[PDB]
RNA sequence: UAGUCGGGUGAUUAGCCAGACUCUAACUUAUUGAACGUAUU
């Protein structure tokens, strides 16, 4: 559509994309671009030119929280605080929320990771739900990825739903192009105090 | 096994695909199909089902196609709850069967007496020869009982019991209430039972006896 | 009541009135139009009847509108909204969840009961012919739940009504303090010259929105923003410079000073010759000295031959 | 096998404790606070009583259940005697002791309880000044939780004679004390555990600074 | 080093720690979580990254919790530079109890819970103090509200309990003044920093008696 | 420093130039309906 090409020439990657999907070489190559453009700064480290990170996060009665927002650093956030005061609640959260990108970077359609209906809700919340809210940049093309899991407590009849379809569209781009040509892709990882474990060599994992 | 989980339950879950070792090495379109097609009468020639796997990454998802099979199997789940009909027998006997015997057989807690404990582990492989075991002795058991004597008795106990609690001691009253859920119960497994329109024990014995029998050559 | 008034205007039997409002909430057209980015908005339009039934309503029984309110307001729109704003360098923007379809009969009634303002009063026979006039039914076999459609004539009027008592008094809270509010639909604007007064509104929105709609009507938290003069600052698609007047934004001009530079060379074809006339037509209204400077810069003849 | 005297030694030196058998023993303990044994043998006794005068008075068919009654009696009275036997402190006492050793040393922890929710046993704790469950705690507190809890109870049940438990002999070893540990914390942590096991031999292990400025040199 | 050995008959992972050939079954627990961390990571970026020349240089959103588990306070001191350094595009979501680590992070990567929070603070920000290059003890009292000594402990409180006893008696050393000077000298010794510090009181406030006896004349 | 605003240039959604701003802190959105601007009558 003409819209579409507007926003698209304009530098919008969802746009592109869009294009790409409808018309199945030009939308292509700027999608690819989008992903794989970048450049060797002063100290001989690549930098790309569309960067991917966690901009914020929002908390509405989620375990002690009634509602929190935090605003995170592109490159390094460190939170600090007495034992008890939700640290690891917040990476907790944000794990989960990562879970949706991972899932359908895997499989079209994949389901990510949900909150607890038995333990997430915050105990004296007078609303007896829980909201994880929150907002991804990628580049100046999508500035704003807009991700939220809800959960209801345990045997409320008023159920409140997940929202997750921007996190798999942009999933989505990574799938498709990658599968046309190779793209590198982005690496979600999260190291909680259960990496403390007993080393056994003998013990395979044989699935995979 | 899309068929068995149906039967049993609602919206029940056969077995997948795997995506390690059920897809082709060097398929072009990495992705796998079983596709089979059933028969069931003039009525309905054609019942397709698919099982379908893609690999990680692939650009579309390749899911199954399985609602056909759920909805045969929905109709027998349904008729017969509503009253007993004949279901179908699925198994599968694989070089697993080879197995040795445990001897030390298991105490009978009574799911082998429930029908669909017939579709229990029955594409597994081995069979369940310690539960027809189980399940034979069980049978014995009940023939050279009495049906209902066990009831005959509680019945004759909670009479005996009703008369003390009438008598004045009304000590016994928690252990009165007691035997009478028990009882009935025990007319409530009976009457179901009853309304499962099951074969007589004794009934059931001789038809195994004799399959034996006939199918086995060595054994008399 | 309700009928024999609309019968009159409409030219209509009373009879034919009641009889076509019977299934009056099952009678919309669903469809889809599609977002800027990717995935579509579903909408839901009364039938054609149902509508001169709707408009007609809405012509006969005048309800209180705040002057906050901006949107579907005669002779304003976003330019008065945006204008409101402008002169403050502190700026806080407030979304409302599911905002019409949030809005049902029983909340519709409760504001009427509750209403300050002179409402029109309506029999309680006439009650059941009214929510079947505003109300669309999305479910065929739950009859139990009607909601305002945002594609109904009557829906901008109703929603504007059930939100009066609710501007008035935030409005109220709000000038104590010298906060700037106002409201375009279910976008909610607040701002301010004075540092750090904007971080309680928020907590104050969800006070008076439970208490006027309990679990009803909820602020997306998610959509709430702080912004000041440091940062880019819009209200309903219109940047405000750091001069404090309305601007189409930088990118906005570029695009339009790229299309008119293709139709100089005959590069535009006639759809998008089009669609540029339409823009510099907003523009115009938004920011006359603009068009101003294209004359400027494009030869005062381009710009006529273009926009005859 | 969790209320044994001996069950004490049970992989007491694997390494993690074992926080599970403390939920199930403190379970045990509080359904036994709320219901007495000998008043169940006095009732178990008026029941025998009871159900030997309606043997006596003709009716032969309620003997098997004064036999299983007579046994049931005998056992409870004999768990009693061991009970009695053993020497032992009160279920109540054991909880009491248990409860004051876990709020002291755990400094988010003020109070532990056993609360029925629907129909299965819970242990919540007021943690911070909030009322959560254990699964709920950090896991700092839930850590530091186990390992008092796990050592409370060894005590309590190795040691029946003393006026406080907690005051017997022993030998604990301690792997990095100041794991998970915020710094305000690690500067409490040595004391309370000296303070509430006066007389155990500690043999620990740490990384931190904080800790060792609340302990004298010649211990390092 | 790291390399793997087949001669043995069974494929063994070797390393070689401070200057030991060992294997991982051999490393201390501190170090192979820190090891299984990196290793871990490093993995999936090669493997995620091919089209990079350096495929660490990818990006990513890690998260890590509690990241000075198990570390030595000389490793507390290296490991975020270290981190940084190797994956320089990830975005880091830390966790820490440790005012180690603090000293080498800017305050404007420090989220900081309020003291007295109890779950209704809005928004989160960073300290007021600069932490990145500062002493450990000011991080510990400004930052982690941690007195510099442990307050269940009455020696923590002589030197401060002595500077009192000085300033109540005109600066001069009276027989309770000196009876708690001697039990400092006991307790800590003669070159302790706590000794130190009583001698400089005494000097300065004999100092600023005489100055106050100059101009009274 | 960074981000933001944007007067000018520039076959022009780019790049470049000039000037400015900084409450912890914008992410540009939706039709055929409604309102507003324009065109038509
Ligand atoms: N559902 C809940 N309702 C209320 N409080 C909760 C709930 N879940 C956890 N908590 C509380 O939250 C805290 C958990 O802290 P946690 O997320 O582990 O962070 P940290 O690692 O900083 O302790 C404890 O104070 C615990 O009591
Ligand atoms: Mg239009």
């Amino acid at each position: 559509t003409k819209q579409y090409e507007r926003k698209a020439k304009g530098g919008n990657l969802l746009s592109a994309f869009e294009l790409y999907q409808r018309n199945s070489g030009e939308w292509f190559e700027m999608c690819r671009d989008y992903i794989q453009d970048g450049h060797v700064d002063e100290s001989g480290i690549f930098r790309p030119d569309n960067a991917f990170y966690l901009r914020r996060l929002t908390l509405k009665d989620f375990r002690r929280f009634s509602l929190l927002e935090i605003k995170l650093e592109e490159d390094l956030t460190v939170i600090i605080g007495n034992n008890g005061k939700g640290k690891t609640s917040i990476l907790y959260a944000i794990a989960k929320t990562l879970s949706w990108f991972v899932a359908n970077i895997l499989k079209e359609g994949g389901s990510g990771q949900r909150l607890s209906e038995m333990t997430d809700i915050k105990n004296d919340a007078e609303d007896r739900y829980s909201d994880v809210s929150s907002t991804f940049f990628f580049g100046k093309g999508l500035k704003s990825v807009p991700i939220r899991l809800s959960r209801s407590a345990l045997g409320t009849a008023e159920r409140r739903d997940s929202e997750v379809k921007p996190a798999k569209d942009l999933a989505d781009i990574w799938r498709v192009i990658n599968e046309v040509n190779t793209i590198n892709l982005p690496t979600f990882a999260l190291y909680n105090v259960e990496r403390s474990q007993p080393f056994n060599r003998n013990i395979k994992d044989n699935t995979g | 096994s899309w068929f068995v989980a149906n039967i049993l339950k609602e919206g029940g879950s056969g077995q997948r695909l795997s995506e390690m070792t059920d897809i082709k090495n060097d398929a072009e379109d990495r992705y796998s199909d079983v596709s089979s097609t059933f028969f069931f009468g003039k009525g309905l020639k054609s019942v397709p089902i698919r099982l379908s796997r893609s690999a990680l990454g692939t650009a579309e998802r390749r899911d199954s196609e399985v609602k056909p099979a759920k909805d045969l199997a929905d109709i027998w789940r349904v008729i017969n709850e509503v009253n007993t009909i004949n279901l179908p027998t699925f198994a599968l006997y694989n070089v697993e069967r080879s197995q040795p015997f445990n001897r030390n057989i298991k105490d009978n807690t009574g799911r082998r007496e429930e029908r669909f404990d017939a579709y229990s582990q029955t594409l597994g492989g081995a069979g369940r020869f310690d539960h027809f075991v189980e399940w034979y002795i069980y049978l014995h058991k009940r023939t050279v009982s009495d049906i209902s004597s066990s009831i005959k008795e509680l019945e004759q106990q909670v009479n005996d019991l009703q008369r003390t609690v009438d008598g004045g001691m009304v000590s016994v009253k928690s252990l009165l209430e007691q035997m009478k859920f028990k009882l009935s119960e025990a007319i409530e497994r009976n009457d179901a039972a009853v309304s499962s329109r099951v074969l007589t024990e004794s009934v059931q014995k001789s038809i195994v006896e004799k399959a034996i029998c006939s199918v086995v050559p060595s054994i008399s | 009541s309700v009928i024999r008034g609309l019968a009159a205007v409409l030219r209509q039997s009373d009879s034919d009135i009641s009889a076509f409002l019977v299934t009056a909430p099952r009678k919309y057209k669903v469809y889809k139009i599609p977002k800027r980015t990717t995935g579509f908005r579903v909408i839901a339009q009364p039938a054609k009847g149902l509508k001169d039934i709707q408009r007609a309503f809405v012509q006969l029984y005048s309800l209180p509108v705040h002057d906050a309110s901006m949107a579907y307001m005669k002779g304003k729109g976003i330019r008065d909204n945006a204008a409101a704003h402008a002169g403050n360098q502190y700026l806080l923007k407030a979304d409302l969840e599911d905002f019409f379809n949030s809005i049902t009969p029983a909340i519709f009634w409760r504001c009427i009961e509750m209403s300050s303002a002179q409402t029109p009063q309506f029999e309680p026979q006439d009650k059941l012919f009214i929510e079947k006039i505003l109300f669309w039914q999305p479910i065929k076999r739950r009859k139990t739940k009607l909601i305002l459609s945002v594609g109904a004539p009557s829906s901008p009027v109703i929603s504007n009504f059930c939100m009066y008592e609710f501007d008035n008094r935030i409005h109220a809270a709000c000038k104590k303090v010298e906060i700037t509010y106002t409201r375009y639909a279910d976008d909610l604007t607040f701002s301010s010259n004075i540092p750090d007064v904007l971080k309680a509104v928020p907590s104050t929105l969800e006070v008076l929105l439970k208490d006027l709609f309990g679990s009803a009507l909820r602020l997306n938290h998610s959509k709430t923003v702080f912004s000041s003069k440091a940062h880019n600052r819009h209200v309903t698609g219109i940047t405000i410079n750091n001069e404090e007047t309305l601007s189409l934004g930088r990118d906005r001009k570029r695009f339009i000073k790229h299309l008119i530079n293709q139709y100089k060379y005959g590069l535009l074809d006639n759809e998008d010759k089009a669609y540029l006339i339409g823009l510099l037509a907003f523009a115009s209204h938004i920011e006359p000295s603009f068009i101003t400077r294209m004359n400027e810069k494009y030869s005062l003849e381009l710009m006529e031959r273009l926009r005859g | 096998r969790r209320e044994e005297r001996f069950d004490a030694y049970s992989q007491t030196l694997g390494g993690a404790g074992r926080f599970d058998h403390f939920v199930e023993w403190y379970i045990y303990l509080h359904k036994r606070t709320v219901s007495d044994i000998s008043s169940s043998i006095k009732e178990l006794e008026q029941q025998v009583n009871d159900l030997q005068r309606t043997v006596d008075g003709g009716m032969v068919s309620v003997k098997s259940l004064l036999e299983q009654m007579k046994f049931k009696l005998s056992e409870a009275i004999e768990r009693n005697d061991a009970a009695v036997s053993s020497r032992v402190l009160t279920e109540s006492v054991q909880k009491s002791i248990v409860e004051k050793a876990i709020c002291s040393v755990v400094p988010s922890i003020s109070n532990i309880w056993v609360e029925m929710i629907t129909g299965s046993d819970l242990v919540k704790v007021t943690n911070d000044g909030h009322d959560v469950t254990i699964d709920q705690l950090s896991d700092g507190q839930r850590v530091f939780l186990s390992l008092v809890a796990d050592l409370a109870r060894r005590m309590v049940m190795l040691n029946p004679l003393l006026e406080n438990p907690l005051e017997g002999r022993g030998i604990v070893l301690i792997d990095e004390i100041e794991l998970h540990l915020h710094p305000k914390w690690q500067q409490e942590v040595i004391l309370n555990l000296r303070s509430a096991f006066p007389n155990i031999q500690f043999i620990i292990t740490t990384h931190s600074p904080i800790v060792l400025s609340t302990i004298e040199k010649r211990c390092i | 080093n790291i390399w793997v050995e087949m001669i043995t008959g069974s494929d063994l992972v070797k390393v070689t720690n401070d200057g030991h050939d060992v294997t991982i079954d051999q490393l201390s627990d501190g170090q192979r979580v820190f090891l299984s961390l990196v290793a871990d990571l490093a993995r999936r970026m090669v493997m995620l990254n091919p089209l990079l020349e350096n495929p660490l240089e990818g990006r990513g959103i890690v998260l890590i919790d509690e990241i000075e588990l198990h570390l030595h306070p000389k490793w507390q001191q290296e490991v975020i530079l270290n981190l940084r350094s190797a994956f320089p595009n990830i975005q880091f979501i830390i966790t820490t109890h440790s005012p180690i680590v603090l000293s080498t992070i800017e305050k404007r990567c420090i989220r900081e819970f309020e003291p007295n929070d109890d779950g209704d603070q809005s928004f989160l920000d960073s300290p007021d103090m600069q932490t990145k290059g500062s002493e450990n003890a000011q991080i510990l009292e400004q930052v982690m509200n941690v007195h510099s000594t442990p307050p269940g402990i009455a020696e923590s409180h002589w030197l401060g309990n002595f500077e009192l006893l000085l300033l109540d008696n005109s600066g001069e050393l009276d027989n309770h003044s000196q009876v708690l000077y001697d039990q400092i000298k006991a307790h800590f010794g003669i070159d302790s920093i706590e000794l130190k510090k009583a001698d400089s009181l005494i000097r300065i406030n004999k100092m600023k008696n005489k100055l106050n006896k100059i101009r009274a004349e």
